[PDB]
RNA sequence: AACCUGGUUGAUCUUGCCAGUAGUCAUAUGCUUGUCUCAAAGAUUAAGCCAUGCAAGUGAAAGUAUAUAUAUAUAUAUGUAGAAACUGCGAACGGCUCAUUAAAACAGUUAUAGUCUACUUGACAUUUAUAAGGAUAACUACGGAAAAGCUGUAGCUAAUACUUGCAUUAUCCUUUUGGAUAAGUAUUUGUUAGAAGGAAUUAUAACAAAGAAGUAACACGUAAAGUGUGUAUCAAUCGAGUUUCUGACCUAUCAGCUUUUGAUGUUAGGGUAUUGGCCUAACAUGGCUAUGACGGGUAACGGGGAAUUAGAGUUCGAUUCCGGAGAGGGAGCCUGA
RNA sequence: UUCAAAGAAUCAUUCUUUUUAAAAUCCGAUUUUGUUACUUUGAGUA
RNA sequence: AAAAACCGUAAAUCCUAUCUUUUAAAGGAAGGAGAAGUCGUAACAAGGUUUCCGUAGGUGAACCUGCGGAAGGAUCAU
RNA sequence: AAUAGAUCCGUAACUUCGGGAAAAGGAUUGGCUCUGAGGACAUUAAUGUUAACUCAGAACUGAAACGGACAAGGGGA
C-alpha cells in the first residue's frame, strides 16, 4: 500500500532541528497537531537536545510519564508532540516557565519568562468562519478555533490569549506601526516595525518590515506575526532581541571577550 | 478504469506503467429502473457512503414558480435527452424527463390558496390542462445513482414548450 | 433563437420566479463583457456565466484555430536559452482554451486565458479578453514575443 | 599548474592522426603488505532459481476472566496477578531492487473556487433508566483426515463485539421580571436573500421537501472536581489523488500521424472522493507535426548530486536523501481512513 | 523622436546633489504619465 | 448459502499478419593480410602515346579508344 | 468434397504503377418489437397534409440458427 509515511530520516528532518548526521539513522516524527511539522519541534527534542534534561529518548519517557511537563498549562505526555512557533510550557518539578520563541537565526529556543507571563499566550489568527446562527470563530496558527471573537478582529491579526481560560485579552491590528516577528524566511526571528504593506492582486501579499537599526528587509505576509504595537512588544524576547547582525561585525563582538 | 490508456493529445500511444490504482476506481453504472422502492449500499472512499438506487416509485417534486416541494409519485419516464434507450427502458437518470401524479399539488393549491409568502402567481394555462388530466410533465434533478433518491420538479414556460415540442411538424 | 441543440441549458443561478440573466466578474482586472452581460447565449463553461472560476496563471497566446464548437487554440512562443551557446532558440507549443460566445476570436488575434478546473481532456484555460490584430500569412507561422 | 613530448623525411616546415602523460566516491585483476583511524561491498550478467532459520506485533489505572494462583479482619469484602480466547490498534510504516518508463516519471513553479484524509489537537450536538435484548469465542464431551496456521456436532457464558432505548433550549412583547412562540448534524432537491476572497452558485440566513449518522445502557481515580475509550460536525495537523507553466539522451536509411476500436470538441447523463472521453448516447470534424509529430534505440528510473575542470565544457548518477515503480509474469478482489 | 547647466566633499582630478516641455493632483507650491525582452534587487528556497 | 444468467474487468491459450534481433546454406562476388609465385609495364622524367575528369564502348591484366572538359603541363611569352 | 451471396474489416511478393485483388485471411447474417436518417405539397420566422424502399443502431427471442431450400470462387509457393 501507499498510506501515510511514519518515519523520518535525520538528514530528512527539518535544519533547525540541529540533528547531528551520525546521532542513528532517524528523527522522531512529530504527532500530528497543533502545528506543522516543519514550523515546531516536538517535546522530545526539546527538552533532550535543548534543555539536555534527557540523555535517551527513554528518559524523555520517564519525565513525560509523571504529568510534569504542561504546553499551554496543560498536561502532555505524547513524546513526539509538536510544541509550537509560541506558547508557554510549564516544569512543575523544577518550577521553570519556557516561552518557544525564534533567535535571530531561525532556531526554536525556550526563553525563560516569568510565572506571570507564563499566562499571556499570542495567537495569529489564520481564518475567520462564520458558522450556523452568525456565531464567528477564529482558526489561529495554533490550530485553535476561538468562538465568539471580538468584530473587529481581522484574519492577520494576533489575539492575547489567556491559557487558563481560554479567552481573548485583547487583539492587535497590522497597521504600518505594530511591530512583527518573521517566522519562516530568509529574516526568520527578526522583530521589526513593518514599513510598508503591498497587495498584489491574486499572488503573495508582501511586508517591508523597519528593523530597530533601520534596516528594512522584505517578506511574505503569511510569515510574519504580530507582536505589538509601536510602544514594545506584548511578550518578553530573546537576548538579541530579534536583532539580526551583518556576520561581518558579528565576527568582531565574538572576539572581542 | 480512470486516467491512463488513452492516446496522448497529439495522437501518439503511451507506455503503461503503474499499473491500476484503488482510488481510480470506475464502480459499474446504476441502470435504475422505476418499480419498488429499492436501494444499495456503496462503501466509497473515506467509508463515504452512496445509495445506489436500483428502482423508485416516488420523490421529491418541487412547483418551483411557488417553490414548494410535495412528495409525489412517478407514473411514467417520457423522455431523455441522452440515449433513447433510456426512455425506452424506462431508466431514471438526473435529466430524465417524466410524468407524476399531480394530485398533491392540486390538493395543496386548493388547501392554501383556496378555488381550483409570494401568493397569486396566476398560473398558466398549458400546466392548468395537464393538471385538469390528472398526470404532469416533470424533470429530474437529482442523481438516484448516488443520492439514492428520484426527485426533482415540474417543468413550465419556455422548457415545458421545449420538451413538448420535441415529444409530440411532429408525430 | 437561446438553444438550437438538444438542450437549453438552465443557467445555474440565473433565477426565473422571484428574484428582486445571470454573470459574474471573474476579478483580476478582467471587466465582464457587455456581450456577455447582456445576450441570450448560456454557456455552462463561460467564465462571466457559466460555473467556472478563473484561478491559477494568466497567458497571453495567439489564436491558431477557431475551427471548433466554443474552444480555440492559442500557441505561445518564447524563447528558450540554451546555455552551452549562450544564445536562445525560437520554441512553441500550444494550448487549447475555452473561448464563450461573448467572444468573436479569429486567426491571428491575440488573447489572454485564465486557468480553470479540466472542462475537457486537454483544456485547462478560458479566454478572458479579446483584441483584434490583423495578420498576413499563415497564424502559425507568426512569433509574437508574448 | 590555463603545460606538452616520441613517431611520416636524406634533411625541413605543415596538416593529421597513433603513442606517450595525469586524474577517476571506476570496476576487475596481478604481485606485495608491519600499525591505527575511517568503511564501499551480488547494481552491471540472470526483476534468474531458491533448502533452512529469522524479518509485526501489541495489555504495569483504565473493554471482556469462577482456566488458575496468591494475600489481608473474619464462608464473607477487598485485592494482586493471570495461560487461552473474543474485542481494539497496527501490520498500507519500514526494508529491498531498478525490470518497466522518452513530455511518461522527476524537478522547480502553481491550483484544488474540482477532492479524500485514521491517529493526534481545538472547538463542541439535532426529529426498565437505582440501566434493556440474544449469540458467540475461549472451555467441556464425541470426532474425521497420510498431512496443513483444516476443522463438524452438542452445551453454556461475557464484553468499549452485535443490537435497542430514558428532558431541554432558543425567540416576542409590556420594559431584574410574567405570560406568549418555535424546535434534524452532515448530505440531496426546488425557490430566495447574501463577514471573507481575486473572482462565489462563498460563509451564513429564510421558505418547501427528503434525511444518514449521532448526542455515553462503557471502564479507572486527581485537588491538602480528574482520566481513559467512543461519538455528529467544523477547524487544525499527518498526508494523498488529480492539476498549471517550464525543463531530457541518440536516431529522418522514422514525414506525416490520430480518427470504425475516443481521436479533438459540444450537449446530456453515468461513474468517481472530486474535475475530466474517465465511460455512454447524440452531434460536429477536429487535434499534433521539419520549433521533428508519429515511430525506432537506450547496455535509460528521475532529481539532490559525482568525476574532470583556468573559463567554457565532456562524461557519469543501480547505490545514504526525495519522488516513482515492482514483489516470478499478468489480471481480479476483500478488509480497511 | 529629451539635450545640459549649476552646487559640497578624496587628489591637481575624481565623486555627491537640484531643475529643464505638456496632460490630470493639491491655494505660488504640493506628483503619475506604453508592452516585452534584457538588466538590478528581493521573496520562496530540504 | 450453493447454483445459474447478463453487462463489465479480464488472465491465459491458439490461429493469422507484421515488425525486431540472431542465425544455417550449394553457389556467386568483394576487401584485407601473407609468401622470393606467374604475366605484362599502366603511373612517377615529354615515364617513352603528357596526365587527369565526366561519359560510352572494347580488351587477360594493368588498360585502350571516341566526345566534351581541366592544368594539378611539358606553354604565364610577337 | 471443400466457401462460394451480401455487408464490414484486412490484404503480401512482384509490377509495364494500370494491376496483382474476390490476393491471403477474419467477423456478421433469422424472426420480432422499436429508434434514427434520407422528400414533396401553404399560410400570414412560425403551424398542417402526404410517398417511396434504402441504410444505420438497440432490445427481446430460439436445441447457437439464420446467403437455412435455390443460387453460389478453393486458395497459396
Amino acid at each position: 500500500g501507499k498510506g501515510i509515511k511514519k518515519h523520518l530520516k535525520r538528514v530528512n528532518a527539518p535544519s533547525h532541528w540541529m540533528l547531528n548526521k551520525m546521532g542513528g539513522q532517524y528523527a522522531p516524527k512529530t504527532s500530528s497537531g497543533p502545528h506543522k511539522l516543519l514550523e515546531s519541534i516536538p517535546l522530545v527534542i526539546l527538552l533532550r537536545n535543548r534543555l539536555k534534561y534527557a540523555l535517551t529518548f527513554d528518559e524523555v519517557k520517564m519525565i513525560l510519564i509523571q504529568k510534569i511537563v504542561k504546553v499551554d498549562n496543560k498536561v502532555r505526555t505524547d513524546c513526539t508532540f509538536p510544541v509550537g512557533l509560541m506558547d508557554v510550557i510549564h516544569i512543575t518539578k523544577s518550577n521553570e516557565y519556557f516561552r518557544l520563541l525564534y533567535d535571530i537565526k531561525g532556531r526554536f529556543v525556550p526563553h525563560r519568562i516569568t510565572n506571570e507571563e507564563s499566562k499571556y499566550k499570542l495567537c495569529k489568527v489564520k481564518k475567520i468562519l462564520l458558522r450556523k446562527g452568525r456565531l464567528s470563530i477564529a482558526v489561529t496558527h495554533d490550530g485553535r478555533s476561538i468562538p465568539y471573537i471580538h468584530p473587529d478582529v481581522k484574519v492577520n491579526d494576533t489575539v492575547r490569549l489567556d491559557l487558563e481560560t481560554g479567552k481573548v485579552l485583547e487583539h492587535l491590528k497590522f497597521q504600518v506601526g505594530s511591530l512583527v516577528m518573521v517566522t519562516a524566511g530568509h529574516s526568520v526571528g527578526r522583530v521589526g516595525v513593518i514599513s510598508s504593506i503591498d497587495k498584489n492582486m491574486g499572488t503573495y501579499d508582501i511586508i517591508h518590515v523597519k528593523d530597530s537599526r533601520n534596516k528594512v528587509f522584505a517578506t511574505r505576509l503569511s510569515n510574519v506575526f504580530v507582536i505589538g504595537d509601536n510602544t514594545k512588544p506584548y511578550i518578553s524576547l530573546p537576548r538579541e532581541k530579534g536583532i539580526k547582525l551583518d556576520i561581518i561585525e558579528e565576527r568582531r563582538n565574538r572576539l572581542k571577550a | 478504469r480512470d486516467g491512463r490508456h488513452k492516446l496522448r493529445l497529439t495522437g501518439g500511444k503511451k507506455k503503461i506503467h503503474k499499473k491500476k490504482r484503488k482510488y481510480e476506481l470506475g464502480r459499474p453504472p446504476s441502470n435504475t429502473k422505476l418499480g419498488s422502492r429499492q436501494v444499495h449500499v456503496v462503501r466509497g472512499r473515506g467509508r463515504n457512503y452512496k445509495y445506489r438506487a436500483i428502482k423508485l416509485d416516488s420523490g421529491s417534486f418541487s412547483w418551483p414558480t411557488f417553490g414548494i416541494s410535495k412528495n409525489t409519485r412517478i407514473i411514467d419516464v417520457v423522455y431523455n435527452a441522452s440515449n433513447n434507450e433510456l426512455v425506452r427502458t424506462k431508466t431514471l437518470v438526473k435529466n430524465c424527463i417524466v410524468v407524476i401524479d399531480s394530485h398533491p399539488f392540486t390538493t395543496w393549491y386548493e388547501n392554501t390558496f383556496g378555488t381550483t409568502i409570494g401568493k397569486s402567481k396566476n398560473i398558466d394555462p398549458l400546466l392548468l390542462e395537464q393538471f385538469k388530466q390528472g398526470r404532469v410533465l416533470a424533470c429530474i434533478s437529482s442523481r438516484p445513482g448516488q443520492c439514492g433518491k428520484a426527485d426533482g420538479y415540474i417543468i413550465e414556460g419556455d422548457e415545458l414548450l421545449f420538451y413538448k415540442r420535441k415529444m409530440d411538424k411532429r408525430n | 433563437d437561446v438553444q438550437h441543440e438538444r438542450a437549453y441549458q438552465k443557467q445555474e443561478g440565473a433565477s426565473f420566479f422571484n428574484s428582486k440573466r445571470y454573470w459574474k466578474k471573474v476579478g483580476l482586472g478582467f471587466a465582464t463583457p457587455k456581450e456577455a452581460k447582456e445576450g441570450v447565449y448560456v454557456d455552462k463553461k463561460c467564465p462571466f456565466t457559466g460555473n467556472v472560476s478563473i484561478r491559477g496563471r494568466i497567458l497571453k497566446g495567439m489564436v491558431i484555430s477557431n475551427k471548433m464548437k466554443r474552444t480555440i487554440i492559442i500557441r505561445r512562443n518564447y524563447l528558450h536559452y540554451v546555455k552551452k551557446y549562450n544564445r536562445f532558440e525560437k520554441r512553441h507549443k500550444n494550448i487549447p482554451c475555452h473561448c464563450s460566445p461573448c467572444f468573436d476570436v479569429k486567426e491571428g488575434d491575440i488573447v489572454t486565458v485564465g486557468q480553470c478546473r479540466p472542462l475537457s481532456k486537454t483544456v485547462r484555460f478560458n479566454v478572458l479578453h479579446v483584441e483584434k490584430h490583423q495578420i498576413f500569412g499563415s497564424a502559425r507561422k507568426q512569433f509574437v514575443l508574448f
